């Protein structure tokens, strides 16, 4: 099934300090209002392609999901980034495992390191080497769908990889649905409180009331008309001329020549 | 084959000088060097250098301690001592030494200094 | 340009597009 | 490391001297691009990344920004906005040999450019004509990997060349690979010229109640100046006051 | 990082005698060869092997060796009455440090 992401996939862009302040940033995010799959766990592991970056989230009320393997072939042939917490234990390993034929969890290595009632969520991203994943866990009261509202995401643990990831994989518990959506580049204006929270956030090309509040630099818009963008036809094709001649140039007469 | 000078005896604390000459017309080519051997045990390396660009490489267990000069015009390797002491007396070979593989070839017979108080 | 009572009222906004004969792109022209 | 399988090396969380680097005489090329060679042991960086390789002397020009030949464009490009240093000296007295050396090979043939910061090992045989090369060599079908063939008595333009490339992110993040400079005691409450992990200015540390998260560093205000600054050895919050100043 | 080796070994004439030269992953590892040297009572020493695949001219044919990974060893098929001598394994290291290092020495004792 599909569901509506609302206002969910928004995280701190910097490690500086600001109150009070509305600013403006363009990074990759969760558009606002977008379809997330869902996914059922009743009686479903597939391979789904990274493009720019995921945001994952889950419910859960007995710990099914365990953990997570990225890469691009998954079997053993290429490194794949495979996080493992088990209890009070995280282990991170970058080491080209040989996964099993349908990996699962009952009820060549350069790096490994070692440290519905509550809704979890992370986004995951790679930029420049760096493999960013910001978590964050709340409680809620609502086992129908994803509870409106908003909650800033804050980042825990940053690690220079360095993989490239198209494909990824959850762990599921055979004998808690899931939810994944993907980010874009939008461009976006946070509020941060006195507290240095960001509490709101518009999305900036998601309407045109969103294009105004971006143009004007605040959340709300007086009475009037306000003058915001250009719209600009697009060229459809490319036609390129040139004479219809097939002589080849004697460059060799003179790039050869016994003297000069 | 590189010849070389005798055996000398010396007193502590004077400055000692030896040379090792070789008379192949592939001097500037190869590696040269030094190579002690305390009687009794066995030998370590000393020191080494390419008369190409004069380049000098030296071990640390013996930096310092001993210096090591060469001549492109008469083809010859001296080595010089600052400070003789009681416990350096040794056998010395003066080496050619090859590049990459790291290995030696064929070395001289060497000369022996002794050095008495 | 974008028309628009307060957000204090509403948020149903109109869009104006300037200069353009609009057969290229519930329109008045 | 050979040049199309080219080594990378970590260095964080320790205190390096730059002095004793840049006073040796032996580098014949050293060439900083972003920064000045002579203040790099004042500046607190927060990693350092060290790429080393063997290339051709005569061809050691090759590797800077914006460049274009064979390796810069096949083995190794570098980034168009480079902050780094690029160390190279000759090495032929230690990497080549009498009658050919064999050990470092070296990329010529591939389908499309490289983009920079990029290493390729692979070994896929190319394929110049229409007809599948079926991992036979033969018409249009070439091993990609062939050697230099290292020897002492050519000239200078064959003589290998040892390079070394030292890269450093300057994002703001905290610092771990501080130079040698000794700390000094902390005065509040007076207008004084501070120097934090790099960054220097003047003014007052006055006390804050400006709550910080524990993974945030820096406060700015509007005009992109500094406001608030944490302390790296003592876990305070201190706030910048300009000095009071006016006209008469 | 002086090389391991065990002091000495004895033999019989006309049977085959073996030695060893042991180190570490710094020194042998990363693909390191390891060549041999004699050591005549009083005279010049002489090369055995260098490269542990190939071998000089002078040398009787009754010498080889090859090398296990973290260890190498050669042996001599058919030891005679000459062969009265001391035999050093050499190796080189990561770093230019140590360049040249050798190990302590290995003796034969015939009949
Ligand atoms: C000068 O002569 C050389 C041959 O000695 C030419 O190089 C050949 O050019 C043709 C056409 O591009 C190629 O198919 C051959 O593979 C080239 N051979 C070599 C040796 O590279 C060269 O093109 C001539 N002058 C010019 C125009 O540069």
């Amino acid at each position: 099934a599909y569901t509506n992401s609302f206002t969910r996939g928004v995280y701190y862009p910097d490690k500086v300090f600001r109150s009070s302040v509305l600013h403006s940033t363009q990074d990759l995010f969760l558009p606002f209002f977008s379809n997330v799959t869902w996914f059922h766990a009743i009686h479903d592991n597939p391979v789904l392609p990274f493009n720019d970056g995921v945001y994952f989230a889950s419910t859960e009320k007995s710990n099914i999901i365990r953990g997570w393997i990225f890469g691009t072939t998954l079997d053993s042939k290429t490194q794949s980034l495979l996080i493992v917490n088990n209890a009070t234990n995280v282990v991170i390993k970058v080491c080209e495992f040989q996964f099993c034929n349908d990996p699962f969890l009952g009820v060549n290595c350069t790096f490994e390191y070692v440290s519905f009632k509550n809704l979890r969520e992370f986004v995951f991203k790679n930029i420049d080497g760096y493999f960013k994943i910001y978590s964050k866990h709340t409680p809620i009261n609502l086992v129908r769908d994803l509870p409106q509202g908003f909650s800033a995401l804050e980042p825990l643990v940053d690690l220079p990889i360095g993989i490239n990831i198209t494909r990824f994989q959850t762990l599921l518990a055979l004998h808690a649905a899931y939810y994944v959506g993907y980010l874009q580049p939008r461009t976006f204006l946070l509020k941060y409180n006195e507290n240095g929270t960001i509490t709101d956030a518009v999305d900036c090309a998601l309407d045109p009331l969103s294009e105004t509040k971006c143009t004007l630099k605040s959340f709300t818009v007086e009475k009037g008309i306000y003058q915001t963008s250009n719209f600009r036809v697009q060229p459809t094709e490319s036609i390129v001329r040139f004479p219809n001649i097939t002589n080849l140039c004697p460059f060799g007469e003179v790039f050869n020549a016994t003297r000069f | 084959q590189l010849v070389q000078s005798g055996a000398e005896v010396k007193k502590p604390g004077e400055s000692l000088t030896i040379s090792c000459k070789d008379s192949g017309n592939s001097f500037t080519i190869y590696w040269i060097g030094w190579v002690r051997q305390m009687p009794g045990k066995g030998l370590e390396w000393m020191g080494m250098i390419y008369p190409g660009d004069s380049g000098t490489r030296y071990s640390p267990s013996f930096e310092g301690q001993v210096t090591i000069s060469a001549d492109e015009s008469i083809n010859t390797a001296y080595l010089q001592w600052r400070s003789l002491k009681a416990s350096d007396t040794a056998m010395y070979y003066c080496v050619r030494g090859i590049a990459v593989d790291w290995y030696f070839d064929l070395w001289g017979r060497g000369t022996l200094v002794t050095v008495s108080s | 340009s974008v028309i628009t009572p307060g957000t204090n009222t509403s948020n149903q906004v109109a869009v104006l597009y300037q200069d353009v004969n609009c057969t290229e792109v519930n329109v008045f022209q | 490391a050979s040049v199309y399988a080219w080594n990378r090396k970590r260095i964080s969380n320790c205190v390096a001297d730059y002095s004793v680097l840049y006073n040796s005489a032996s580098f014949s090329t050293f060439k900083c691009y972003g920064v000045s060679p002579t203040k790099l042991n004042d500046l607190c960086f927060t990693n350092v990344y060290a790429d080393s390789f063997v290339i051709r002397g005569d061809e050691v020009r090759q590797i800077a920004p914006g460049q274009t030949g064979k390796i810069a464009d096949y083995n190794y490009k570098l980034p168009d906005d480079f902050t780094g240093c690029v160390i190279a000296w000759n090495s032929n007295n230690l990497d080549s040999k009498v009658g050919g050396n064999y050990n470092y090979l070296y990329r010529l043939f591939r389908k499309s450019n490289l983009k920079p910061f990029e290493r390729d090992i692979s070994t896929e045989i190319y394929q110049a004509g229409s007809t599948p090369c079926n991992g036979v060599e033969g018409f249009n079908c070439y091993f990609p990997l062939q050697s230099y063939g290292f020897q002492p008595t050519n000239g200078v333009g064959y003589q290998p060349y040892r390079v070394v490339v030292l890269s450093f992110e300057l994002l703001h993040a905290p610092a771990t690979v501080c130079g040698p400079k000794k700390s000094t005691n902390l005065v509040k409450n007076k207008c004084v010229n501070f120097n934090f992990n790099g960054l220097t200015g003047t003014g007052v540390l006055t006390e804050s109640n400006k709550k910080f998260l524990p993974f945030q560093q820096f406060g700015r205000d509007i005009a992109d100046t500094t406001d608030a600054v944490r302390d790296p050895q003592t876990l305070e919050i201190l706030d910048i006051t300009p000095c009071s100043f006016g006209g008469v | 990082s002086v090389l391991t080796q065990p002091p000495s070994v004895s033999g019989a004439p006309g049977q085959r005698v073996t030695i060893s030269c042991t180190g570490s992953s710094s020194n042998i590892g990363a693909g390191f060869d390891v060549h041999w040297y004699q050591q005549l009572p009083g005279t010049a020493p002489k090369l055995l092997i260098y490269g542990n695949n190939n071998r000089p001219s002078g040398v009787p044919d009754r010498f080889s060796g090859s090398k296990s990974a973290t260890s190498a060893s050669l042996a001599i098929t058919g030891l005679q009455a000459e062969d009265e001598a001391d035999y050093y394994c050499q190796s080189s290291d990561s770093s230019l440090s140590g360049l040249y290092v050798f190990g302590t020495g290995t003796n034969v004792i015939v009949l």
